[PDB]
């Protein structure tokens, strides 16, 4: 039920580097500090999270947070998680042109990669490494939108129709006729992803004319079978692994588009806020008996708040290890949108900066 | 000439607008339909001043006022009620919902598309007007049309008319009294807009009000009928310098140099002294001296806070009626002796006065009595902070948990503005901390 | 012109509703032919609300009559107010449910929800601006619970931002007339809790305590228990159809009472009452109104405030009466019984005041709480659940219209959730370690 926080800055762009676009977030270990563009002088604001990541530059050396640093830190620990038995759950959060893609996926040439990435070599490479005669590993992967509370696939080519949900007494929150496809390799992968993308719902706006209008989710389904000699192979371990793409945070003023548009801009941020609240009372769950020992009996999670905290109930908690990356544009321009993803990243155990 | 738009933002605004503008129309002799018997029967003077109405030429007198609200309910009833002949028809009403005590469907989900009708009404009002001086906006903090809209309403008329004085009046949650669940948090998402654009903001508080009533008046039982007129008493009392003869007569710009020391602390409190009953009005003198030590005394202040708890950085006594400058000076050097008024030792000066010949009017079937005179004491002063620093609490223990923050984020918005507003607050508290202490 | 649309599916459902339009009309001053013969302009402010004009100035109710059976129709039909209504708004089958959830909700109630929406559409189309819906319906099991739900699943998909508002009668431990009360009520409530915004729990036994012990009636009937829902319903509606000081309107409410989107389940009371025979010995004011109020006798859902603590309170008073009593007679409340209120809420008693008492009553008010102790309310029945889930009692004659066994699980963890979560905040206290 461990919950770290991070958060990623990224380069400058070529539009952002045609014009006179300057560097607003400094950091500083684990703090980072905003300062206002357009009203120097007050207090730059300064929080704390769990991880503060300096990509900007260049491989500066001195504190330049390369991809592979950051896998590291996030992604090796939790596939150990994954493969030990346990649920595993990735978040990515940020605005349009924030660079959270820079993070999940990364540039092509395979040199300075993203989380997925990685996290899927190296799951394909210690699948194929300890294949003995015994042991057998299965993958499998499904992709799913969540849109105005409402579950739509992404994989079958069918009419965009809403599936179901449904709780399973054992198995818990799943859902139904969810296309699910299986992987041998990445390159499978990346054409499944390919075809999501594709596939997704997005609609124009007044900052983005592709802006994501809906949450998804990659689901990658991990399971173990032994294969001892004596009558059985007995499943032993069904572990989970699943990516969350969040869509931003939105206000009326910047979305003033009636209609469709405001109903979606209020969805995105009841989900948001619901996924923030259950995340935080998990992290603070986690560090008490961690520390303190209170069983506090179980409180209440309000797991039943939203669709999306519902359907990865077992990767959320009970037994597992949840993470979130949050990415920065450095440019003045985007000062608000940057400043919301910070008060977003605030959650999770807020702690304490001077 | 000497020119004021009045705003009114729902149903606190409207409701005390009514009971303002009765009292101007008796001030000045026009009877409701918004005729004036006065000017045709001596066809001379000036009566019907140009600081509140607009003479048309068949001798009407339209008010320079728009009404503005989400819920047709109390519109209706001035459409429908005694003053249906006086205001002109567009009375800026949104056939919809209402803000649902969501700051965020005043500000920019409902709130739109009837902001560009109220600004355009208020265009014709000030294109009509050839010495305009200021606003006045009367909301009222707790609900979500006040917030809402006079935010929006504000921003946009300080984008258009940022070199005019924008005074705004309001009601502030009580300590302990509340018609809503949702106050805080519309108390403190107004916060931030109305210390940026209102150039001066004044406080009232209804509990601080029913003690006034049941002390002094002897009403044991008081409705908001009785508050709404004392809040217009307050107001004529500010404004009566511009429309009658005085011999220290204060301008709005005048007020704005001598009771705001700094930009950021133009939040007085306001009290008026003789609120006395016709029963009581006699036993009692009510001079000069009696008056000015009633304005400073604990128990008749307006705003649930303690003056004993702060000192004083600015004083402005408006008098009205039989008045002459020898007892105001006198009344002054008896309360620079007294020890439990403390004043900061940065403002040697200290008191503004001003007087008016005009004396107070008596609305009929009321319940003050008719004094000669009266003061209204104007009070930039530390102890507000009290007021500000109970809500925060009760902001606090709202925000631990979330409760009720989907309704606002299910209209656009973010937990973050929550945040923002608290720390804009919490600046303005250490901002009034600071001014109070003591220079070396 | 904020209008509202309303249907009643079932035979409780239709009773209520009937007895609810004959105190509306007596209200509005309409005759039973759907003409005005009232005293006061002011019924004719807001009648758009409930009524839709036709052409020889008459008046006819903004309503959808459903069942399964025709009997209840013909009822309603051959009665007092039964001609006000629009015939083509008649939508009714020839099979009844028999007591089966998946009847109503799988198989007969199918074939006819086209119809009823369509209906529904026509209605909601005439109007200016839409505000909610209402819908009476009892979880005993019939046309009701089963037709009821799937309605507001269809109208919540097609109208998503529109207020909805239910009014239901929960099964009681002492009273039952039927012997598969709570898989319904599971059912239902699953629905009920997934899809409505506001829910008014109700109770035959609370109405029947009421009756004997407040009013001291000695026979009590059916026509009694629907008079105080219907006083209920008329009075939660009061700001949007007359004026007053302080206006309540149906989302400040939504927004006021539900502090998380699940616990939107409320405990709806009246006052005052006072059984024609103490009526002379009685001071009729507002310390008065609110004793009565904050009664545990005086409650419709059978529970006990003193058995768990208050989320939120709302009274809507009516009549002229002073703003101080009513903010002090609340804060009073919230002091001498502070043990019984959440601590997180600074202050959790809504307060709102109308200018137009009812007819007969100088003043009048309104109780809506929002309390821990409705837990019991759900808690029995889950019992009573088990109690036949553990041997498939009767399910074998759901399971034949094609429902699966897992959703009366499904259902039943969604009753254990919210059972929970209003526990959740209700020892009193929190802290230590
Ligand atoms: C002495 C006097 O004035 O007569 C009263 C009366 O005696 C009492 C006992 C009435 C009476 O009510 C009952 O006896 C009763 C019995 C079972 C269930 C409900 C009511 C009365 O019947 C009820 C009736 O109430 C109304 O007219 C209200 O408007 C009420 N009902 C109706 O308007 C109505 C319309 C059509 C058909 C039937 C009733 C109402 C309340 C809230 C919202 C809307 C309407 C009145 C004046 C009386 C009688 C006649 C004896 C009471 O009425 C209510 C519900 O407020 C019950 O306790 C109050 C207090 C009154 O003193
Ligand atoms: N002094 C005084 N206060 C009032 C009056 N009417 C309402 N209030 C106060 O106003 C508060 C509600 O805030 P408002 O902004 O006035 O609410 P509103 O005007 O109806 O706007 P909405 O919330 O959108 O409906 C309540 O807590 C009351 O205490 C009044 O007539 N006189
Ligand atoms: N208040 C009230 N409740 C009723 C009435 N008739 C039946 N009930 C209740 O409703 C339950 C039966 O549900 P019912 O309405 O018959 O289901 P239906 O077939 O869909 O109409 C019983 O348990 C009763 O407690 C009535 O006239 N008034
Ligand atoms: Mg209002």
């Amino acid at each position: 039920a461990s919950v770290k926080v991070a958060v990623r800055v990224r380069p400058f762009n070529s539009r952002e580097m045609s014009r006179d676009s300057k560097c607003i977030i400094q950091m500083s270990g684990s703090t980072t500090t905003i300062v206002n563009p357009k009203q120097p002088k007050e207090t730059p604001k300064s929080f704390s999270f769990d991880y503060s990541y300096w990509s900007h530059t260049s491989p500066e050396d001195i504190n330049y947070a390369s991809q592979k640093q950051v896998y590291r830190d996030i992604g090796e620990e939790m596939l150990q998680h994954a493969f030990e038995g346990y649920n595993v759950c990735i978040f990515a959060y940020g605005q349009t042109g924030a660079g959270k893609s820079y993070t999940m996926m990364g540039k092509q040439e395979k040199d300075q990669q993203g989380i997925i990435p990685q996290l899927c070599e190296d799951l394909f490479s210690r699948i194929n490494d300890t294949t003995n005669d015994n042991m057998s590993y299965s993958v499998e992967v499904s992709y799913m939108e969540i849109y105005c509370e409402r579950v739509r696939d992404l994989l079958n080519p069918k009419n965009k129709g809403n599936l179901r949900v449904r709780e399973h007494p054992l198995l818990g929150p799943y859902v139904e006729d969810l296309s699910k496809l299986a992987v041998t390799s990445y390159n499978d992968i990346q054409d499944l992803m390919d075809s999501g993308n594709k596939a997704r719902t997005v609609a124009a706006t007044n900052m983005n004319e592709t802006s994501s209008r809906s949450h998804a989710v990659f689901n990658i389904i991990f399971t173990q079978k032994r294969h001892d000699a004596e009558t059985n192979i007995t499943t032993e371990k069904v572990s989970k692994i699943s990516l969350v793409d969040l869509a931003g945070s939105e206000r009326a003023d910047s979305t003033g588009a009636k209609g469709t548009r405001l109903k979606e801009g209020a969805n995105i941020n009841k989900s948001l806020t619901t996924l923030g609240k259950v995340i935080s009372a998990l992290a603070e769950m986690d560090s008490g008996p961690n520390k303190n020992k209170k069983k506090k009996k179980t409180d209440f999670i309000p797991y039943r708040d939203s669709v999306l905290t519902w359907l990865l109930r077992e990767n959320l908690g009970g037994n597992s290890r949840t993470a979130m990356v949050a990415a920065l544009s450095p440019a003045d321009i985007n000062y608000d949108e940057t400043l919301s993803t910070l008060r977003y990243a605030d959650r999770a155990k807020q702690i304490r900066c001077n | 000439m000497r020119e004021c738009i009045s705003i009114h933002v729902g149903q606190a605004g409207v409701q005390i607008g009514n009971a303002c503008w009765e009292l101007y129309c008796l001030e000045h002799g026009i009877q409701p339909d918004g005729q004036m018997p006065s000017d045709k029967t001596i066809g001379g003077g000036d009566d019907s001043f140009n600081t509140f109405f607009s003479e048309t030429g068949a001798g009407k007198h339209v008010p320079r006022a728009v009404f503005v609200d989400l819920e047709p309910t109390v519109i209706d009833e001035v459409r429908t009620g005694t003053y249906r002949q006086l205001f002109h028809p567009e009375q800026l009403i949104t056939g919809k919902e209402d803000a649902a005590n969501n700051y965020a469907r005043g500000h920019y989900t409902i709130g739109k598309e009837i902001i560009d009708l109220v600004l355009d009404r208020i265009r014709k009002l000030a294109d009509q007007c050839t010495g305009l001086q200021g606003f006045l906006v009367f909301h009222s903090f707790g609900g979500g049309t006040g917030s809402g809209f006079t935010s929006l309403l504000m921003e946009r008329l300080s984008v258009d008319y940022g070199k005019k004085s924008k005074l705004e009046f309001s009601i502030y949650p009580a300590p302990q009294v509340s018609t809503a669940v949702v106050e805080p948090y519309n108390s403190i998402l107004t916060t931030h807009t109305t210390l940026e654009h209102s150039d001066c903001a004044f406080m009232v508080d209804n509990e601080a009000i029913y003690d006034i009533c049941r002390r002094n008046l002897d009403i044991e039982r008081p409705t908001y009928t009785n508050l709404n007129r004392l809040i217009s008493q307050i107001v004529s009392s500010i404004t009566a310098s511009l429309r009658f003869d005085g011999a220290l007569n204060v301008d709005l710009t005048e007020f704005q140099t001598n009771l705001v020391p700094y930009p950021r602390i133009h939040f007085p409190l306001a009290t008026y002294a003789p609120v006395i009953s016709a029963e009581k009005a006699y036993h009692e003198q009510l001079s000069v001296a009696e008056i000015t030590n009633a304005c400073f005394e604990p128990a008749n202040q307006m705003v649930k806070c303690d003056p004993r708890h702060g000192k004083y950085m600015a004083c402005c006594l408006l008098y009205r009626g039989d008045v002459v400058p020898k007892d105001v000076n006198a009344a002054i050097a008896t309360i620079k002796t007294k020890r439990s008024i403390q004043f900061v030792d940065w403002c040697p000066t200290g008191f503004k006065v001003g007087i008016n010949y005009q004396p107070p009017t008596v609305v009929p079937g009321g319940d003050l009595a008719k004094v000669q005179r009266a003061v209204c004491m104007l009070s930039n002063t530390t102890a507000i902070a009290e007021a500000w620093a109970r809500l925060d609490h009760k902001f606090d223990l709202m925000y631990a948990k979330r409760a009720f923050v989907h309704w606002y984020v299910g209209e656009g918005m973010e937990e973050g503005e929550f945040s923002e507003a608290r720390e804009d607050m919490a600046a303005l508290e250490k901002d009034y901390e600071e001014v109070g202490v003591d220079s070396v | 012109m904020r209008e509202i649309v309303h249907i009643q599916a079932g035979q409780c459902g239709n009773q209520i509703g009937a007895k609810f339009w004959e105190v509306i009309s007596d209200e509005h001053g309409i005759d039973p032919t759907g003409s005005y013969h009232g005293d006061s302009d002011l019924q004719l402010e807001r009648i758009n609300v409930y009524y839709n004009e036709a052409t020889g100035n008459k008046y006819v109710p903004r309503a959808i009559l459903v069942d399964l059976e025709p009997g209840t129709m013909d009822s309603v039909r051959s009665g007092p107010f039964g001609q006000i209504f629009r015939p083509d708004n008649f939508v009714f089958g020839q099979s009844g449910a028999g007591n089966n959830w998946a009847k109503g909700h799988y198989t007969e109630g199918a074939e006819l929800v086209d119809s009823v929406l369509d209906v529904v559409r026509k209605e909601s189309e005439s109007c200016d601006c839409l505000q909610g819906f209402q819908l009476t319906h009892s979880l005993g099991g019939g046309t009701g619970s089963g037709m009821g739900t799937l309605l507001i699943s269809k109208i919540r998909e097609e109208y998503p931002d529109r207020i909805m508002n239910t009014f239901s009668v929960m099964p009681s431990p002492k009273v039952s007339d039927t012997v598969v009360e709570p898989y319904n009520a599971t059912l239902s409530v699953h629905q009920l809790v997934e899809n409505t915004d506001e829910t008014y729990c109700i109770d035959n036994e609370a109405l029947y305590d009421i009756c004997f012990r407040t009013l001291k009636l000695t026979t009590p009937t059916y026509g009694d228990l629907n008079h105080l829902v219907s006083a209920t319903m008329s009075g939660v509606t009061t700001c949007l159809r007359f004026p007053g000081q302080l206006n309540a309107d149906l989302r400040k409410l939504a927004v006021n009472m539900v502090p998380f989107p699940r616990l939107h389940f409320f405990m709806p009371g009246f006052a005052p009452l006072t059984s024609r025979g103490s009526q002379q010995y009685r001071a009729l004011t507002v310390p008065e109104l609110t004793q009565q109020m904050f009664d545990s006798k005086n409650m419709m859902a059978a529970c006990d405030p003193r058995h768990g603590r208050y989320l939120t309170v709302a009274a809507i008073f009516r009549g002229r009466m002073s703003m101080k009593e009513v903010d002090e007679q609340m804060l009073n409340v919230q002091n001498k019984n502070s043990s019984y209120f959440v601590e997180w809420i600074p202050n959790n008693v809504k307060t709102a005041v109308c200018d137009i008492p009812p007819r007969g009553l100088k003043m009048s008010a309104t109780f809506i709480g929002n309390s821990t102790a409705i837990q019991e309310l759900f808690k029995r029945i889950s019992e009573q659940f088990t109690a036949m889930f553990r041997r498939k009692a009767f399910l074998h004659w759901y399971t034949g219209e094609g429902m699966d066994e897992m959703e009366f699980t499904e259902a039943e963890s969604n009753m254990n959730d919210l059972v929970s979560e209003y526990q959740q905040y209700q020892d009193a206290t929190a802290d230590e370690q």
